[PDB]
């Protein structure tokens, strides 16, 4: 009773809905953001988009909410809808992609005196640059800006919790990544009067190792067939043109492999690195097995009386098989060793080359997880 | 008339009643509010990234104090609607799987009881990451947990207390439902210094798998396997089909090379274990190997891979002479060899292909364990 | 005039929407449905997906909408907004899929008596089965129940009226025929619960589908490469000098086909139908296979064909009459006469399971035709 | 001037949802037009289409005709949607989806009560295309489209020009073309029957297509593949014993590319239109390609295998010389090739009228409707 | 205090927010628009779609908001919300394919005297000219025509701002690359009405795309074939032994050539590039095609190559020695001679094609490039 309906009343009375829990133009009021995140659902590592869940937890007072006997001494603690004070309009300078799914219109905690809880999960569309460098074992880092998209920073200051918080605290199980760090910083460009943006980093690390497993063997086991087509020659020299069938077979294989690499990095690209250079190996095992086709190529062959018939005979079999002995000379098997061994030299070098940078790229270039 | 202008002035549910007002009767231990979950079907399965379509009553109940009438209101019909903006409702947010927001399970019509128990139960449409983990493909198939209750009020402020997922399994899912256990509970953790929303657990414990993919893809292999298997019986038949036998690995080869390729593609679709995709692509590459020494093996060997009596001796010396080189292939031959390869090819085979049925026994006995 | 402001100021004040035109413990509010059907822009047999049209005629009274002189006088019937309507939350049981589209915000039938009706060209997104038996010859019934959402018998009340058919206005460019359509009404109790549960329309739709687009394309390879087997087994006779010239067939027709089956999945997986029926195309072409192995493998099935001076004279026609009894032995094996069979042996087992192939297939059809 | 008693004066009567009716029994003067102005969605397989209409809506209602402080002001006014009767159009044939932008818009209140409103809109419909519009003759796209709301007598709508266009804005990025667009003022009575006419606005758009891109990509690989299987036909004549197995080498590759081309283009007419004329050609003048094809190999099939002590044995090994002529003879008598010389100029003047055929033929359907 | 409630309370009541500071019957409402593309997210060459940054900078002037002592002697300038305001119904002519995102509800400023900017962070959907000449390397100019919607230069005037690149926050993610572009203002009256009708904004992209990358790999495969056909030329003239053996290269690589096709024009479809550009393509792939069938038809160009006891001596020697001159006939007919005139014939049609084909690829670039 005590006053009940008159502070009820006179509350809701002079209460206003659409104001700012501060006193003029000064220090404003210092509204409190963390967000304790619940997981991520996908990364578009190629495009950088960046589809997340989290808690939006905004707190600040409202000394303009503070009550008395009943509502106030008479439970310090009581639920009541938003839309009642001013939200942060949060967007993000990269990221938010996209508008707010359970951030805004719900119900928040009031404390006695005026303080404000409001604990909200959401789904977010945000873009961070995981640019296309979110594949080297170097990877990179992110800048993810939140902030409002109407408001200045003018008439309330924006402060976080921790900045190690981590981005691991709930990041997603069903991440084909990893990550070692987010960094949390309080942001305000001056190329802007609105003191705005807080800058958040994804020290992120996403090693998913599946395929390109059986793409080694591609490579390795082509080089079954490669090293083959190379060894078929002084292994059934005939091979001559069972050869050429194998390079179209060899051909027509890696290009579906060219088929499938430019539409699986259409959703996850990043640097060129393992491409690169098997781009290299690739146009090695190419080349080379097409000039081991010229090696095949170059040979322009290969690719009294009574007695008198007898010595006509003598002859006639003699001349031509010097003749087709001639091809023999021609047809040798010097090439096919030697470069059968620059085919050691050149598959087993160009081979534990990118045998070497691939093994350089992941120990060497891995530390910078920071 | 009986008071019912009167007194459903009294209730005014929007004015009179205080909706933006939850009757706890005031601070205490809470409205007894609770949840009932009911799956009315289940439309899409991911698997690979634990994501889930599904379909559910949100069954609900707890009693409106303030609701309760008079004759002219209550016994005048002991049963009467009132819709949601007139109607305490809930704020039951899909604790682990609502990262999709809730839909037509929202500010519906509820039934009103004459003694103020209220009772809401509209559809939802809805989509969860439920605990697949790379864990949700053995044979278990893990268990999908959720939790259900009203998000905003807390111990002091709601108490939430507790059927089968596969009562509205969908019938068009390439999984398979064994169990689904309820119980609700209420829990505080560390950083909050109070109790508070009570929730409904829902374990959902599935299974699922194909008895189809099997059929056309081991089907191949025994048929390609038996190429690969002639492949050995024909180099004796008739080895002399070298180039045409080279055709066949390019062939083989070709056909190898993209069934793997269908087989990713599904794959990403679905979070396949490393556990069985070798089994696949490693005996496939048993035969890949063998292609490559069917190579080899089929192109492996170095060579198989008195004057008119002075006159015809010239021929006889002729005819002996490359008798030799005759011979010198029939050297290369290895004919006494051809039984054991196909034979030593038979057993691994025999080794191989059992090892793997061998295998699929031997994890096969200890889930049926 | 004519009591002017007085007649519609009272119909506003004692009018509600919200309720219902109860009347006594009884027979539910008298609803009348009805499905008038004319236009289906788009549908998949695959996912069972249906956006039809359909005119939501309903029917039931409201004694309330009673007049004198000053309403029915005015102009016998008058047609009002239909907000002043309390509106059914009708909804396809096991479809649904969609909103239904065009029923807010429309003309409401009023009468001098109080009859009303409210057709509305409601057009909406649908789900009922198709199943894999939804294309096949003998068709499937789709089940399409309709029938109150919330609303139990004990306030709402909706019965048939009148049979039509589904062909009355079904689609001319469907990929499918109808054969039949019959609507009945029920009232579901449940087991459950000792009450009185909801009524319901239940549609079933009677129709054959599947063009022959596919057909065509699935038999043209078939005889096709069944010309191409038939070469198979003329050609040891007419050619067996190309046996491995086979062989790159049996590479060429596997892979055309092991490629036939995949166009199959994609389609068939793209446009449902009755397993049953690719095992058809299974063992037939498996049959091809099956028969090309033994075949083949028969057709390869063969060892190899897969003074003095008087002397040497001597010496020499040895050496001619010993090869010469040998290339009797490869020809010894390359009969001629078993390759003849092998044809007919299987030209009749694939004019057989051909026949049988065609006899089920026909015998199938002799059931759809009907 | 009153300016502001008389705003004030008619609000105070100004009636919402009635509409401006001298009486009950002639109706309106209700104006309506559309120009085109983009063409977004052209989906002929399904016969639907998105199209922004500039929705010129024009009425009467002299509920308004002000005085000095607003006709006289201005003979011009800019009031409120929400403030005036609006038509809630769409198209009886076409309308799929509810009109977007094309309401709620600032109408036009002149001075006399003339009112003017245009508002833009992207929509969804259906026109014909129905196994047809693919021609060369098309198809004439009738839409009709009014309110749907009320029935014309009490609403009439009006129009203009039925000769004059949709080419006025037709989309130049379109894979078609427009010659006409007629269109027509009418009643209401359709095959449906349905009475009380409400009035509706026709839209005739018979339109070209066929701007092929596809054609010589089609074109020269033909000639290219007639002339690659012509190599198959008179190769032979030129081309060693080698050959036979060459001839068939080409076979297998010229169907890989066939049936390749069989799954290519029969996607093009799944994600657009279908028609089976130029079908016809194609596949039949396609399975004679593959026939006479398959009959070469047939045809290089035919052929039975082309597919004193001193002189005792002289007179022997000159038999052998003998005796193998009569083989070689063999040879003779079997390859004398006067079928397979004239099976070049078989198919040449066969893909001559095969050709002529089909090109003559496409020289008609594109001459007829010319 | 200073007349707080009076002063707050009046200027709620007289201001009727939906009128426009329409002041006598002249200037209109001088209304200036200003867009500042903050930044680009993505767009869409083939469908010519843009989802792009745009602060809108609308000034306009409502001598209505001066103020005294009790307004602007509050606090000079200050923070009023949009709602209040009479927004320019603002619109892209040609474009405008989606709303204003994050236009709404957001605040203006006024200033001590009246003066007001609407400013609102927006990022829409964009429709402008790509044509089939956008992708060139000699680009296309996008028209965009900006301006106010439903009112006219009578009640209403939409003017310009400034002069600014497009390039000035182009996107470096985009697949294209800018020349320039410019903005210059407009007035349009149209013969129509002898009225004076809206102003306009129209923008000009000058952008030239095509992302490098592609370059590469297609060309490659060219030189490539080019070195396979270069092959086709030399491995016959110093090797005819593998004719057949090129059969399966010719087989092999058109198909190459056949499948880069599926891939390059969905490329086609996946960036509109004019057409004349696939006309390189066409001759030049298709010379590959017209040189392959006489190459290799040439290639295949030949007849089949692609006393007593002396007399016994003489009429065997005899016989050895026309099968001798039988010999030399196949031989004279696969001559060496002009296997190398095709060698050099073609290699400098090839140097002249392919240098044809740098040619114009050369000139435009000699255009482009500047």
């Amino acid at each position: 009773s005590v006053m009940e309906d008159t502070l009820l009343s006179v509350l809701f009375e002079n209460y206003n809905p659409k104001v700012r829990p501060s006193q003029t133009v000064g220090d404003k009021v210092t509204v409190r953001v963390g967000l304790t995140l619940t997981s991520l659902l996908i990364l578009n590592e190629k495009n950088e988009e960046m589809t997340t869940s989290v808690f939006l937890n905004l707190a600040w007072t409202d000394y303009r909410l503070q009550w008395d006997p009943a509502a106030y001494e008479g439970i310090k603690d009581l639920s009541i809808p938003s839309d009642d004070v001013w939200q942060p309009d949060i967007v993000l300078m990269n990221n938010n992609d996209g508008s707010f799914e359970i951030t805004l219109h719900v119900n928040v905690l009031v404390q006695h005196t005026g303080a404000v809880s409001w604990h909200p999960s959401a789904i977010y569309r945000s873009s961070c640059t995981i640019k296309v460098m979110y594949f080297p074992f170097d990877w990179q880092n992110c800048t993810m800006v939140f902030k409002s998209y109407t408001y200045d920073t003018s008439e309330v200051i924006l402060q976080h919790a921790l900045d190690a918080m981590i981005n691991q605290d709930a990041f997603t199980e069903n991440g084909q990544w990893s990550i070692e760090h987010k960094p949390s910083r309080k942001n305000w460009r001056s190329d802007d009067p609105s003191y705005e943006d807080v800058t958040f980093y994804l020290i992120i690390q996403r090693k998913p190792l599946f395929y390109i497993v059986y793409t080694i063997v591609p490579c390795i086991l082509i080089s079954i067939l490669a090293i083959l087509v190379f060894y078929l020659p002084p292994d059934a020299g005939e091979k001559m043109s069972l050869s050429i069938s194998a390079l179209l077979a060899l051909t027509v294989f890696l290009l579906l492999l060219a088929d499938k690499v430019p539409e699986t990095s259409l959703s996850v690209p990043i640097i060129i690195s393992y491409l690169m250079f098997i781009m290299i190996l690739v146009a090695f095992s190419v080349i080379l097995s097409v000039v081991v086709l010229n090696l095949h190529h170059r040979s322009p062959n290969t690719h009294e009386a009574v007695e008198a018939i007898k010595y006509i005979a003598e002859q006639l079999e003699s001349a031509s098989e010097f003749d087709d002995l001639k091809k023999d000379w021609q047809y040798v098997a010097m090439v096919a060793d030697r470069l059968f061994l620059y085919i050691f030299i050149t598959m087993c070098s160009i081979g534990t080359f990118s045998i070497f940078l691939d093994a350089s790229h992941n120990v060497p270039p891995d530390n910078p997880f920071a | 008339v009986n008071e019912e202008e009167r007194l459903i002035n009294d209730l005014l549910i929007v004015n009179k009643y205080n909706k933006h007002v939850r009757p706890v009767k005031h601070n205490n231990e809470v409205v007894n509010i609770a949840l009932s979950l009911t799956l009315s079907n289940l439309i899409s399965l991911k698997e690979t990234d634990e994501t889930l379509t599904t379909n559910v009553w949100m069954d609900h109940a707890w009693y409106d104090h303030r609701l309760t009438w008079n004759a002219s209101e209550y016994s005048d019909i002991s049963i009467l609607r009132l819709r949601p903006e007139l109607i305490w409702i809930p704020d039951i947010v899909l604790q682990n799987n609502n990262d999709g927001q809730y839909n037509v399970a929202y500010f519906c019509n509820v039934l009103v009881r004459p003694n103020g128990y209220v009772t809401w139960l509209p559809p939802a449409i809805f989509r969860s990451s439920c605990p697949i983990n790379v864990l949700y493909f053995p044979f278990d198939w893990q268990n999908c947990s959720l939790k259900f209750t009203a998000l905003n009020y807390n111990a002091n402020e709601i108490s939430m207390d507790l059927i089968i997922d596969p009562e509205a399994f969908t019938e068009n899912g390439e999984w398979e439902i064994i169990h689904k256990p309820a119980k609700k509970n209420i829990y505080g953790d560390k950083f909050p210094n109070g109790t508070n929303y009570q929730d409904v657990t829902f374990y959902l414990i599935i299974r699922r798998k194909p008895l189809f993919y099997v059929i056309n893809f081991i089907t191949p292999c025994v048929l390609i396997s038996f190429l690969a298997a002639l492949a050995f019986y024909l180099p004796a038949e008739s080895g002399e089909k070298m180039s045409t036998a080279i055709c066949v690995l390019l062939a083989q080869a070709v056909f190898l090379l993209l069934t793997s390729q269908r087989l990713p593609e599904t794959a990403l679709a679905v979070p396949l274990i490393g556990k069985y995709l070798m089994f696949i692509m490693s005996l496939v590459t048993g035969v890949v190997v063998n292609c490559g020494i069917v190579l080899n093996f089929h192109f492996r060997t170095p060579s198989t891979h008195s004057g008119i009596d002075s006159t015809n001796y010239i021929v006889k010396q002729i005819k002996e002479k490359n008798a030799y080189d005759e011979e010198v292939g029939n050297w290369n031959l290895v004919g006494q060899t051809i039984d054991r390869l196909s034979m030593f090819i038979i057993t691994p085979v025999m080794v191989l292909g059992t090892i793997f049925i061998f295998v699929m026994g031997n994890f096969n006995r200890p889930p049926a364990k | 005039s004519e009591h002017e402001t007085r007649l519609v100021a009272n119909l506003l004040e004692n009018y509600n929407k919200v309720i219902r035109p109860v009347e006594h413990h009884t027979h539910f509010v008298d609803i009348t449905v009805g499905l008038q059907l004319i236009q289906l822009i788009n549908v998949d047999e695959v996912n069972q997906i249906v956006e039809t049209n359909v005119r939501l005629r309903q029917q039931w009274i409201d004694v309330r909408l009673r007049w004198n002189p000053a309403d029915y006088g005015g102009i016998k019937k008058i047609r009002l907004p239909s907000d002043d309507v309390w509106l059914p939350d009708l909804v396809l049981y096991n479809n649904a899929d969609g909103d239904f589209a065009i029923v807010h915000m429309t003309k409401l039938l009023l009468d001098y008596t109080g009859k009303i009706m409210w057709t509305p060209p409601a057009i909406f997104k649908s789900y009922c089965e198709i199943i894999v038996t939804h294309f096949p010859f003998d068709q499937q019934n789709c089940t399409m129940k309709l029938g109150i959402w919330t609303y139990d018998g004990t306030k709402v009340s909706i019965s048939p009226e009148s049979d039509r058919p589904d062909l009355s206005t079904f689609m001319e460019s469907g990929e499918w025929v109808m054969k039949d359509y019959r609507g009945w009404k029920h009232w579901v109790y449940y087991t459950c619960c000792p009450d009185t549960p909801y009524l319901d329309i239940t549609y079933h739709f009677i129709m054959q589908r599947i063009p022959l687009y596919f057909v065509v394309n699935v038999i043209i390879p078939c005889l096709l490469f069944s010309f191409l087997t038939v070469l198979v087994f003329y050609l040891p006779t007419d050619s067996g000098e190309k046996m491995t010239l086979s062989i790159s067939v049996l590479l060429s027709l596997t892979v055309f086909l092991l490629v036939i089956v995949e166009l199959i999945p994609s389609t068939s997986s793209a446009v449902p139908l009755i397993g049953k029926y690719m095992l058809f195309t299974m063992i037939f072409v498996i049959s091809s296979i099956i028969v090309t192995v033994v075949v083949i493998n028969t057709h390869h099935r063969s060892p190899s064909t897969h003074s003095a001076i008087e002397g040497v004279k001597y010496i020499a026609e040895h050496m001619k009459s010993d090869e010469e009894s040998s290339n009797a032995a490869e020809e010894w094996k390359y009969v001629a006469m078993v390759i003849d069979h092998i044809l007919l042996c299987v030209f009749m087992l694939i004019c057989i399971i051909g026949t049988v192939s065609v006899f089920a297939g026909r015998l199938i059809e002799l059931s759809q035709e009907g | 001037n009153e300016e502001g008693r008389l705003i004030e004066k008619l609000l105070g009567d100004y009636d919402k949802r009635i509409k401006p009716a001298k009486t009950l029994d002639h109706v309106i003067d209700v104006t309506l037009k559309l120009t085109l102005t983009n063409l977004i969605s052209l989906n002929e397989k399904e016969e639907a289409l998105t199209t922004n209409v500039w929705i010129e809506i024009q009425w009467n209602d002299y509920r308004l005709s002000w005085n000095t402080s607003e006709y006289e002001g201005i003979d011009l006014v800019r009031i409120p949607s929400e403030l005036l009767w609006l038509p809630d159009v769409v198209l009886e044939n076409n309308v799929d989806g509810q009109f977007e932008v094309a309401y709620y818009a600032n109408v036009l209140v002149y001075n006399d009560g003339s009112m003017y409103w245009l508002p833009p809109a992207i929509y969804r419909s259906t026109c014909p295309i129905a196994v047809t519009y693919f021609p060369f003759d098309w198809q004439n796209c009738s839409l009709v489209f009014r309110s749907q709301t009320y029935n014309a007598h009490e609403v009439n709508l009006q129009l203009s020009a039925e000769e004059g266009i949709d080419p006025e804005d037709f989309t130049e990025n379109g894979e078609w073309t427009i010659r006409h667009r007629p269109a027509k003022k009418n009643y209401n009575w359709q095959l449906t029957k349905d009475d009380i006419d409400f009035q509706e606005i026709i839209f005739f758009l018979i339109i070209q297509r066929k701007p092929l891109f596809y054609i010589i990509n089609i074109i020269a690989p033909c000639v290219l593949i007639s002339s690659l299987v012509v190599l198959v036909y008179f190769l032979p004549a030129q081309a060693g014993g080698q050959k036979c197995t060459l001839s068939i080498s080409v076979l297998l590759a010229q169907t890989i590319f066939l049936f390749l081309i069989a799954q290519k283009v029969p996607e093009t007419s799944l994600n657009v239109p279908l028609i089976g004329k130029y079908l016809i050609f194609v596949m039949f003048v396609s399975l004679v390609i593959v026939t006479n094809c398959v009959i070469v190999l047939n045809v290089s099939l035919r052929t039975p295998n082309t597919h004193s002590c001193v002189e005792a044995c002289n007179f022997i090994a000159k038999s052998t010389k003998e005796q193998n002529d009569s083989g070689s003879e063999n040879e003779n008598w079997v390859l004398i090739g006067k079928v397979i010389d004239k099976a070049c100029f078989w198919i040449a003047l066969l893909l001559f009228s095969l050709g002529t055929l089909a090109i003559f033929l496409t020289g008609h359907l594109n001459q007829v409707p010319e």
